[PDB]
């Protein structure tokens, strides 16, 4: 700190940081000297070494009883580092973790906007099952009515259906440019490069939501129709289906000569006969017995 | 010994094989009372 | 190194060449760099062409390979990236970008051929995956190639 | 005695290059190594 | 009634807590014996088809011997840690028991379990405890050991050359070993563990010192030139007590001024040969 | 009169939950079962009984 | 350094990254302070100390010496802090034999098995072997091995100041008139035992 720090001073620090870790843990000083070089190595614009030596402070918790001013104030560099690449679900779980101290420090100025940010870019992560578990977790908390537009954010929760992008833009231009707090909008869309990356990310989101809803409730579908529901060109549509079928996320056969495709799988006679068999057994055995015995209960209830 | 249909026998003087000849068999000549039971036989051993 | 070079002509096994270049590494380690870098580019070179998608990045991640991060390493890793991504245009762009440091091998014929057509056939299998039936001009525009060459390549790929 | 050792070790050489057939250089390499063993003691 | 096979000698090896976690990089610079032990048990247990299609009658069992502490145990530790198939071991003295004839059961059941379980590898050590030269069939005490030798030697031969069971033999003194036990068909491959002198000495130095401090100038190649045939095991002792010397002075980094007194502490073999005789 | 239940052995392996193999400390092994309140899962191979 | 420090302060060893030493041995002329240490060290904990004469182990039966030392090591593993002690190990030590008699068989068997029990396929953790013998000239190099027995400790004949302090210790229960030059007895003493 005498030389105000540069690349060379931080490189000088980087070697001896683990020496006291082999010496002794103290829960206040040693974590501070485990995290100062986190900040320095972030300033060197190095991430791989930074995250490897960051894998020591992750277990350094339960100390929050007296480490309130120190614990999550060094958590900003983990979200910065994971913001350097695409690690959206990781930093969503990070913000879900980083909520307890602002809850203790509740005033809804450094408290509410954290919740607004995390629920805002939970959407920014790709579709995922434990992502759905997390959206079940974060939904239902008694502060979400404080955000007025969260009821509009409930659209991308269940009963998916159409997500017309022009409607979203018309609804969200003000929430991106104005607001009482407005800070996550600046963090996500307010920047130039980060804003455009979030823009194309949200476009990718909404188009894959439409892919999922068409996967749920369609047998066959035409390109003119799915293009006009997608509010985008046929060529970029076919490109998106091509680069989403190589990921094997959604099974489809997007055929581009006559104009009609199917979403279904070629149907195995073993599979169809099996499905008929199991539905036959279940839904004419157990519900049949249940109906018989509740008829017995019904005649037991009234006159014998 | 195989071509001549003669019982090939060889002894190394080990003590594992000692119990197959006699209870103590302190000499070596004892071998004959079983060797003559396979009269087409040939005696061999190493250096 | 000589055995690995010489038996990399009939194109039978490169794991022998891989082992030769490995023991060349621990021979030349910290004592002979000008053989070490060319042996490293040879080892990654022979490993990639036998369908090792991520093994290039994994094997260069070792510290003994981290210490030799020269232009040959970026050449091989971007070649491996284009191979695992099938971006043939990116493959040719990387070939042009590193052509000064990609012509250094005395063996060139193994690489401007015998990997180009391979990459082309994985381009074919990556573009056929979305559809079931197509017109030829659509896929020709998608891959940015001619027709007759693609026609005959489709003939072999159906044979 | 060493002849069978040479042929077995040539087959061993044959097995370390992953080949279904032993070649003429395997035999000479094997007898060269056995000759080097003969040079020892 | 018939039963599934069972052995109690070496249950199996639960292998989750039984792996010695010894890496091939941990053993210091012994490329040779690692090479023919990979050729000996590792490759034939997997590529048995290669051995039958070349027809070079892959070895039933390989014996390892030599001076004590040349790494004969850690080789077994490493191959047991790195094997994919099953493995089993027993200390080579439990074949003598309180009562009569338990030992033949103790070898027959473990061979039966090796046959039943998998293409496994069985490790037997200290054959000198079980294989001597002469015998006195009047003690009763000896009678069990030539017996158990008898049965092991027989149950060697009960293999069809198709079962992929490999036996690895360890001992210290090869003089006591009976030659018919090492006769071809039983132990057709023998390997000695020589004391490293110069080629491997800097290698074992580097491997054992990779985990140490060695702050800026602690030289090692000045120590590789020192004569008088330092063994393999005692290098571990040198590093160990050098660290003891470093920790006694309450220093967390070993310095070069430790190693010379550390070296003269351990070896201590002064001359044992008067120079005019030379 | 009923504390005669004296002999000590060691269990070898689990055949079933009621079929067990044990070895006496004198000699021969045996096939033995258990009463229904001895925690048969607790009878690992390697314990004295 | 090996018997007390790692048992209470093991952390410095993994700070420097090496295993503490597995055991040590003592040697010297007869009666030259070994078991004083051993009956002096034995007066420290009295709960982790097992101590044998290296002679009660052998028995006329078949192999029960191996059995008893097996369960001895099992007991050592039972209570993780334990200090084992075998004195006058010559009775079990020897060099080796090429089968002169027949007792050599099972006593050497017990020896071999003891070796594989102390460093074979096991982390003998927090168990220390301290040895004692009158003459190490008749011991197996397998038992003498630095991997097997780490540090060898010699006890010599006591020095003049050492003899002075020893006799002063033995000048505890004395009744007399004190006009004694201890230096005279010290100077006349040469090559004298500790006893
Ligand atoms: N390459 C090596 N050479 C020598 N010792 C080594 C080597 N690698 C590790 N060691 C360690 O050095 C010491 C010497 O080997 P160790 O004591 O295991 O003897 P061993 O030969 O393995 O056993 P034994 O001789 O009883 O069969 C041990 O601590 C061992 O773990
Ligand atoms: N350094 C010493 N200081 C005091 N007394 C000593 C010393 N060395 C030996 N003695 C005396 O020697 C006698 C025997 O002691 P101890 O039984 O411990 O013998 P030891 O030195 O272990 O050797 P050994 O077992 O061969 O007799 C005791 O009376 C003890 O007072």
């Amino acid at each position: 700190k005498e030389q105000n720090g540069d690349v060379k001073e931080a490189a000088s620090i980087l070697q001896e940081l683990q020496v006291e870790t082999y010496g002794s843990m103290e829960k206040k000083e040693r974590v501070e000297f485990i995290l100062e070089q986190m900040r320095l190595c972030l300033a060197v614009k190095d991430y791989i070494r930074t995250q490897i030596i960051s894998k020591k402070i992750n277990t350094k918790f339960f100390q929050e009883e007296n480490t309130e001013k120190l614990k999550l104030k060094y958590y900003n560099l983990m979200i910065q580092l994971d913001q350097h690449e695409g690690s959206y679900l990781s930093i969503c779980k990070h913000y879900r973790a980083i909520y307890d101290t602002p809850c203790i420090q509740a005033e809804s100025e450094k408290w509410q906007q954290a919740l607004k940010s995390v629920v805002l870019y939970v959407i920014l992560a790709p579709f995922d099952n434990e992502q759905s578990d997390l959206v079940h977790r974060i939904s239902g908390d008694k502060k979400l009515e404080e955000i007025p537009k969260y009821k509009d954010l409930l659209k991308l929760f269940t009963t998916m259906e159409l997500m017309r992008w022009s409607t979203l833009v018309e609804d969200y231009g003000m929430e991106l440019r104005k607001g009482s707090l407005e800070s996550p909008a600046t963090d996500v869309f307010g920047s130039t490069e980060e804003g455009e990356k979030r823009w194309k990310d949200l476009k990718n989101r909404v188009v894959e939501h439409n892919i999922r809803i068409m996967a749920k409730y369609y047998t066959r579908i035409t390109m003119k129709r799915m293009a006009q529901l997608l509010d985008l060109s046929v060529d970029e549509s076919e490109a998106f289906l091509s680069n989403l079928v190589v990921n094997k996320t959604i099974f489809a056969k997007v055929d581009r000569l006559a104009g009609i495709i199917n979403f279904q799988r070629p149907k195995d006679p073993n599979n169809l006969l099996n499905d008929w068999s199991q539905k036959l057994n279940s839904l004419m055995s157990l519900v049949n017995k249940t109906t018989h015995l509740i008829a017995k209960e019904e005649m037991i209830h009234n006159l014998q | 010994a195989h071509h001549t249909d003669c019982t090939f026998i060889r002894v190394s003087g080990s003590e594992l094989v000692q119990k197959f000849i006699g209870e103590g068999a302190r000499m070596v000549r004892e071998l004959f009372v079983m060797a003559r039971e396979h009269a087409p036989s040939i005696i061999f051993m190493d250096e | 190194m000589q055995s690995g070079i010489i038996h990399a002509a009939e194109e039978k096994d490169w794991k022998t060449a891989y082992s030769y270049f490995y023991e060349a590494f621990e021979g030349y380690d910290s004592i002979d760099s000008p053989k070490a870098i060319t042996s490293l580019k040879y080892m990654l070179l022979c490993k990639i062409m036998l369908n090792t998608p991520e093994d290039v990045q994994a094997l260069v991640s070792g510290k003994l390979a981290l210490r030799y991060a020269g232009r040959q390493t970026e050449a091989l890793k971007c070649v491996a990236q284009a191979s695992k991504n099938r971006s043939l245009a990116d493959f040719e762009k990387a070939l042009t970008d590193y052509r000064a440091e990609l012509r250094d091998d005395p063996i060139i014929s193994t690489h401007l051929a015998k990997l180009y057509d391979n990459l082309l056939e994985q381009n074919l299998i990556r573009v056929i995956e979305p559809f079931s039936r197509v017109q030829i001009e659509h896929i020709s525009s998608l891959i940015k190639l001619s027709k007759a060459d693609v026609e005959r390549k489709l003939s072999q790929m159906i044979l | 005695a060493e002849v069978k050792g040479v042929c077995t070790e040539a087959g061993m050489y044959a097995l370390r290059e992953r080949r279904v057939h032993v070649t003429q250089e395997d035999f000479e390499m094997a007898v060269a190594k056995v000759m080097q063993k003969d040079s020892e003691k | 009634d018939v039963l599934p096979p069972e052995a109690d000698s070496s249950i199996m090896m639960l292998t989750s807590d039984q792996k010695p976690d010894v890496m091939y990089a941990d053993i210091g610079g012994m490329d040779i014996q690692k090479q023919e032990v990979r050729e000996a048990v590792e490759l034939p247990l997997t590529h048995f088809e290669l051995y039958k299609q070349i027809g070079i009658d892959p070895p039933r069992g390989v014996l390892m011997y030599g001076p004590p502490g040349c790494g004969k145990t850690m080789l077994a530790k490493a191959v047991a840690h790195h094997t994919t198939a099953a493995f089993i071991r027993v200390v080579g003295s439990e074949f003598v028991q309180k009562y009569l004839g338990e030992g033949p059961r103790m070898v027959r059941d473990v061979f039966r379990l090796a046959k039943e379980n998998a293409p496994a590898i069985i490790f037997i050590d200290e054959i000198d405890a079980i294989a001597t030269k002469r015998f006195d069939a009047q003690t009763g005490a000896d009678r069990e050991v030539q017996r158990i030798l008898l049965e092991l030697l027989n149950q060697m031969d009960g293999f069809d050359q198709n079962v992929n069971v490999k036996v690895i033999m360890a001992t210290n003194r090869a003089d006591t070993l009976d030659p018919a036990l090492l006769r071809p068909g039983r132990l057709d491959r023998k390997i000695e563990f020589p004391l490293p002198d110069r080629r491997q000495k800097r290698l074992i130095f580097s491997t054992i010192t990779s985990k140490m401090n060695l702050s800026e100038e602690v030289d090692l190649e000045d120590y590789v030139a020192r004569p008088d045939k330092i063994s393999g095991a005692d290098i571990n002792s040198i590093c160990q007590e050098s660290g003891m010397l470093a920790v006694r002075e309450n220093r967390y980094i070993v310095l070069a001024k430790d190693f010379e007194k550390a070296y003269k502490t351990v070896i201590k073999k002064d001359e044992q040969e008067h120079e005019f005789y030379k | 009169l009923q504390s005669v239940g004296q002999i000590v052995g060691e269990v070898l392996k689990q055949l079933t939950e009621e079929k067990f193999i044990v070895k006496a400390t004198n000699g021969p092994r045996y096939v033995v079962g258990c009463r229904r309140q001895l925690d048969k899962s607790k009878l690992k191979p390697g314990t004295r009984v | 350094e090996v018997i007390e420090l790692p048992l209470t302060n093991p952390e410095l060893f993994q700070r420097v990254g090496i295993i503490p030493p597995k055991g040590c041995l003592l040697y010297g002329p007869p009666g030259t302070g070994k078991t004083l240490l051993a009956r002096a060290v034995a007066s420290q904990l009295d709960c982790n100390f097992l101590k044998v004469v290296s002679s009660s182990i052998v028995d006329k039966y078949i192999g029960e010496s191996a059995r008893l030392i097996r369960e001895m090591f099992n007991y050592a593993r039972d209570h993780q802090p334990c200090i084992i002690f075998m004195d006058e190990i010559d009775a079990i030590g020897g060099r080796r034999f090429s089968e002169g008699t027949s007792a050599d068989r099972e006593i050497q068997r017990t020896l071999m098995e003891l070796l594989n029990q102390m460093d074979g396929f096991d982390t003998l953790h927090r168990v220390k072997m301290i040895m004692a013998t009158n003459r190490p000239d008749t011991l197996d190099p397998a038992l003498l091995r630095p991997g097997r027995l780490d540090r060898k400790i010699h006890i010599d004949l006591p020095n003049e100041q050492a003899r002075l302090d020893i006799l002063k210790i033995h000048a505890g229960p004395i009744t007399k008139h004190g006009e004694i030059d201890y230096e005279a007895i010290v100077k006349l003493s040469d090559g004298f035992n500790g006893a």
